[PDB]
């Protein structure tokens, strides 16, 4: 489950990295075997990185970023 | 004779750098005037002893520190004087400290100063911009210096050649972020005496002109972008705005055509952001501030389902000038006012590059032609014109140099460089550009530099002319006009004269060069582009312009040239003969410039009125934008001289037999008007051919605009117009409909979310018929909590446009010039309907009862306006009962 909120307010910027952020995987403390809506031109995927496919922990092991981008141009790691 | 009396700064004294802190308070004081409060020190040297020192100050109350309205100290060991006494000079701007003694020569010292002035609402210095986030009241400072107001935000040498580098301070509400020309040095900061407040300190920046300078404290939101050649772009706007995407436009095209610009010139631009700003509250279209770069909202801020292709255009070029303007003033800037248009003329030539980068399928420079060559040409044609570059000595007040932000700097400036360009080509005039920004880098030119530059490149390319770059450009710098070139096609036979609308006008400004010219002439033969030629006299014969048989010749191809054309009556009358039988054998550039050109030699009594009128005889088959735009353009001034006249009932009636085809056509084309064409020029066709069948009577268009209208009434949130017809639509509908639709219109106005959107209806409700309806609006014109200041002119001139407004405006401006003037564009537009005894005896009475207030920038403009009146009072006596005639032998 994921959630963000694209910064706003008053002197912050709409097209940069998301304001609030909420990676929650469930069932974690290394856990082993979509909130955001269409707020304007931002969107969000996963992405693979280390690993071929597309024990998971959002902690370091011994990858795959989350990307958001917006209209996609900006691209946003997370 | 007292130097504090004479509007130059004296020699005496240069600065080196400056620094500065502002602190704007954005709630009303006790007596309801919003206020800022600064501190300065400026560093300077010594060139030539001195006991007094002169610097430009503006609306500043000082605080006296050590006795006095400012500190002096000295530099590496100086001693200077003790001061005297100062005073504020408010005739020439100055703060003049007078001293005990004399500077030394090649000595620097420091002057400590701290004041406050008003946050004023008058767009002018350091100024307050206001607008509202639902119910609540946001206050915005922002700056405006170009020309002479820096020195109204803070003290200073503010001179374009007294460039120095400006170490910027702001203190501002801890929730507000300041910008300014360079990015922050660090964090903000709290304020240790009040932590309520934030201190922000920004990087020093390039020896610059004091006329760039921009500081801005606000809560707006922005988006960004880093350009290929690793400058930051930033789009601020209100919050609102930035969030529904309003500024994303700028942000695809700001860095791209930077980047363009710095390849295209191959000299970077030097600095590590440009912000792109968008403010409420704005005068001009833009400002080029270094590194802070101002917008209406209007220049800047773009909705893709609201705003029309115009403002798209607008959109694009503004920021096109604006980004020339780093390289062309900025990086290179003029050494004084007088030389204005290498700053504009170039920015207004360079933004077609710019936006053409951007757009490539608009083919704006074409544009070109009738934007900038033929808007400037009408005034360029008055004997009360003036030189491109005018001698130094003339401009010396703020007035005279705010008058010189005219057509001549931009358009006349541009049309040279364009044909310059051509003569050259466009490879060689940007590689001595480029030699020229490399070497004047940091520095100030005139316009013998860029002579010297161009020459060099001329030489490096070996490109061959008739004599050297100075010698040719001088005849289209140094003296105003421009000059007809008369072909005799029997013999080949060319002549230039300086083109006079007005034959016996009073040229007073002499010429060393006679007004004669050095011309490129460029020619087509039955199609066919012929060689090139160049007139270096007043008269010359070549077989290139002789004819025999059949054929035909045009000279200034594609209008490159700064000049007009006259031709034999034969010659015409073989054109007229090719616009019947395939007028796509001309270019459509040429069919523009052939009306034109026909009208204005009309006007002149060069040819016969009815030479001009028959060239447009063609247009009923035209479906191209810019031949149609040129008639139109010209045929205004028939418009403005008979639509309160019998003439007026033919020649509309002329005009709708025109249209009417074209109209139908692009009625089928467009699916009765659900769709609209692809190719931007279609576009801009289409909108005229629905503003000219409506505007002349055409039925099927009153009912297609009223229909429109009303539908929206009935669904005001679901607006069925397509923005490029809602100006049209709405003025149409208004004008057709009554106090309910103006009302609808006007309440769609105040509750505005898109300044394009209320800018039309603004201009819309100008074409109400009903004079009581006028009356109220002109005074909703003067509230600025009804409409801004910055548009308060530019409303009362769209109702002085409306010919039941015409005496309404003239009566108010009579009757309230004094409170207008104490608290240009104005007087041309309420003037240029002026064709009888009456009416010229009252704008010289006017003159007479205003002589000591003074018209400022105006001035000249009423010297204009009193030139055309006497020639249109001329022409309409010459010319009212033939052109019924052929209006009326023609509308059948
Ligand atoms: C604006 O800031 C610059 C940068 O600090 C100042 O330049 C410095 O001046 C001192 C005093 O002469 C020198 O020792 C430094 O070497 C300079 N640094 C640089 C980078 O030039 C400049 O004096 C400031 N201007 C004002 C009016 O305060
Ligand atoms: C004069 O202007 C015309 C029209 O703007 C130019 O013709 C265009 O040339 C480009 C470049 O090859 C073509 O892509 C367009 O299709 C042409 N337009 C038309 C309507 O055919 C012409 O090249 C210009 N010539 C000069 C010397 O300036
Ligand atoms: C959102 O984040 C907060 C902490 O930042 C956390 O307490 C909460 O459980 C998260 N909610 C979800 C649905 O992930
Ligand atoms: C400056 O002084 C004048 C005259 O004393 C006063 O009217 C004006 O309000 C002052 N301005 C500010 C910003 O205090
Ligand atoms: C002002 O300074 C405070 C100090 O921490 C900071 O929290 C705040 O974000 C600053 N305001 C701005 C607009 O940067
Ligand atoms: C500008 O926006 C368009 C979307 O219509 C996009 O295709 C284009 O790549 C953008 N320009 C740049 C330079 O990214
Ligand atoms: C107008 O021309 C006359 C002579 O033709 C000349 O004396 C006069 O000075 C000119 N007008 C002005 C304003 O100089
Ligand atoms: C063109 O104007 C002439 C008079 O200058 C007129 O005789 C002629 O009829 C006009 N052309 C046409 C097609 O009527
Ligand atoms: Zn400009």
């Amino acid at each position: 489950y994921v959630d963000f909120k694209p910064q706003s307010g008053g002197g912050k910027c709409f097209n940069c990295y998301p304001a609030g952020v909420n990676i929650t995987l469930a069932n974690f403390n290394p856990l082993c075997v979509a909130v955001y809506a269409n707020v304007g031109r931002w969107s969000a995927s996963i992405n693979t990185g280390n690993c071929p496919f597309s024990c998971f922990s959002l902690k370091d092991i011994p990858a795959m970023p989350i990307v958001a981008n917006w209209a996609y141009s900006k691209y946003y790691t997370i | 004779s007292k130097a504090w009396n004479r509007y130059r700064l004296p020699n005496t004294l240069k600065p080196d750098s400056y620094r500065v802190t502002l602190r704007p308070y954005l709630t009303p004081n006790d007596r309801g005037l919003y206020v800022f409060k600064g501190s300065s020190t400026v560093r300077f040297t010594c060139k030539e002893a001195t006991d007094v020192i002169i610097i430009h100050s503006k609306k500043l109350n000082y605080t006296l520190s050590q006795g006095h309205r400012v500190v002096l100290r000295g530099v590496g060991g100086s001693q200077p004087p003790d001061i005297d006494k100062t005073e504020l000079v408010e005739p020439t701007e100055y703060l003049v400290v007078h001293l005990k003694g004399s500077l030394v020569k090649d000595s620097q010292y420091e002057m400590d100063s701290e004041f406050e002035g008003e946050l004023a609402d008058d767009l002018a210095g350091f100024y307050r911009s206001e607008y509202m986030e639902g119910n609540v009241r946001k206050v915005v400072a922002t700056t405006q210096m170009q020309a002479a107001d820096a020195r109204k935000s803070f003290p200073c040498f503010d001179e374009p050649a007294m460039k120095a580098e400006f170490n910027i301070t702001l203190i501002h509400p801890k929730d507000l972020t300041a910008l300014s020309n360079m990015l922050p040095k660090g964090p903000s900061t709290p304020l240790p005496e009040d932590p309520n407040w934030n201190v922000t300190e920004f990087h020093t920046t390039p020896k610059m002109s004091t006329y760039l300078l921009a500081f801005i404290v606000s809560e707006f939101d922005y988006v960004e972008k880093q350009a290929s050649n690793g400058v930051l772009i930033r789009i601020w706007a209100r919050p609102s705005a930035i969030a529904a995407g309003h500024g994303d436009y700028a942000l695809n095209v700001t860095g791209p055509i930077l980047n363009f610009f710095a390849g295209h010139y191959d000299t970077p631009y030097p600095l590590p952001k440009s912000d792109q700003i968008g403010l409420p509250d704005f005068n001009a279209g833009a400002m080029e501030n270094w590194g802070l770069v101002t917008y209406r909202e209007n220049s800047l801020l773009f909705d893709p389902l609201s705003s029309s292709s115009s403002n798209k255009e607008r959109v694009v070029t503004v920021i096109a000038h604006e980004l020339a303007h780093q390289w062309f003033g900025n990086l290179v800037t003029i050494e004084w006012w007088n030389d204005l248009w290498l700053n504009e003329g170039f920015a207004s030539y360079v933004e077609y590059l710019g936006a053409d980068y951007a757009e490539p399928t608009w083919n704006l420079k074409d544009l070109m032609v009738l934007n900038d060559v033929y808007r400037v040409m009408a005034v360029d044609a008055l004997a009360s014109s003036h030189p491109l570059s005018t001698p130094a000595s003339e401009i010396n007040t703020p007035a005279q140099i705010s008058e010189l932000f005219d057509a001549i700097s931009y358009s006349k400036g541009a049309s040279v460089l364009r044909m310059l360009s051509s003569f050259l080509s466009e490879d060689v005039f940007k590689q001595g550009l480029a030699s020229y920004l490399h070497t004047f880098a940091y520095q100030n030119t005139i316009y013998l530099n860029l002579w010297d530059h161009l020459q060099e490149a001329v030489n490096n390319r070996s490109i061959q002319l008739p004599t050297t770059v100075r010698d040719i450009m001088n005849r289209w710098t140094l003296q105003m006009g421009f000059p007809v070139i008369t072909v005799d096609t029997s013999t080949g036979t060319l002549s230039q004269e300086h083109f006079l609308l007005d034959p016996d006008s009073n040229v007073t400004r002499p010429s060393e060069f006679n007004y004669v010219w050095i011309v490129p002439i460029t020619s087509i033969r039955d199609g066919r582009q012929q060689q090139d030629y160049w007139l270096i006299d007043v008269r010359a014969q070549n077989d290139l312009f002789s004819t025999s048989g059949n054929e035909w010749v045009l000279l200034n191809l594609n209008v490159t040239g700064y000049y007009r054309v006259n031709y034999d009556e034969e010659n015409w009358r073989k054109i007229q003969t090719q616009l019947q039988r395939d007028h796509s054998a001309i270019p459509v550039i040429n069919r523009a410039q052939i009306i034109n050109d026909a009208f204005n030699l009309a006007s002149a009594h060069k040819v016969p009125v009815t030479l001009a009128l028959n060239n447009t005889l063609f247009l009923i088959e035209e479906r191209q934008y810019m031949p149609w735009e040129a008639a139109l353009s010209s045929l205004s001034y028939f418009k403005l001289m008979f639509d309160r006249s019998e003439v007026y009932g033919p020649m509309k009636n002329y005009l709708k037999k025109q249209v009417t085809p074209l109209f139908i056509h692009f009625r089928n084309n467009t699916n009765n008007w659900r769709e609209i064409p692809e190719n931007l020029m279609d576009q801009y066709s289409e909108v005229n051919a629905i503003s000219t069948a409506c505007s002349n009577g055409v039925p099927e268009c009153e009912e297609m605009v009223s229909g429109l209208f009303k539908q929206w009434m009935e669904n005001p949130n679901n607006n069925p117009i397509h923005p490029n017809l809602r100006s049209t639509v709405y003025c149409n509908a208004i004008a057709q409909g009554g106090e309910e639709e103006w009302d609808f219109a006007w309440e769609q106005f105040r509750n505005a979310t898109l300044v394009n959107e209320a800018d039309k209806l603004r201009a819309a409700l100008a074409c109400s018929k009903e004079l009581w309806i006028l009356n109220r609006y002109l005074s909703y014109t003067l509230n600025p909590d009804l409409i801004r200041k910055q548009d308060a002119t530019s409303t009362i001139i769209s109702i002085t446009n409306n010919v039941i407004g015409q005496g309404l405006v003239w009566d108010f401006v009579q009757s309230n010039w004094k409170k207008l003037f104490n608290d240009s564009n104005l007087i041309q537009a309420v003037t240029r309907r002026f064709s009888t005894e009456y009416e010229l005896q009252q704008l010289e009475q006017f003159k007479k009862d205003n002589e000591e207030t003074g018209f400022g920038s105006g001035t000249r403009a009423l010297e204009q306006a009193l030139e055309k009146t006497k020639a249109n009072i001329k022409w309409v006596k010459e010319n009212k009962e033939v052109v019924l005639q052929w209006f009326t032998e023609n509308s059948k």
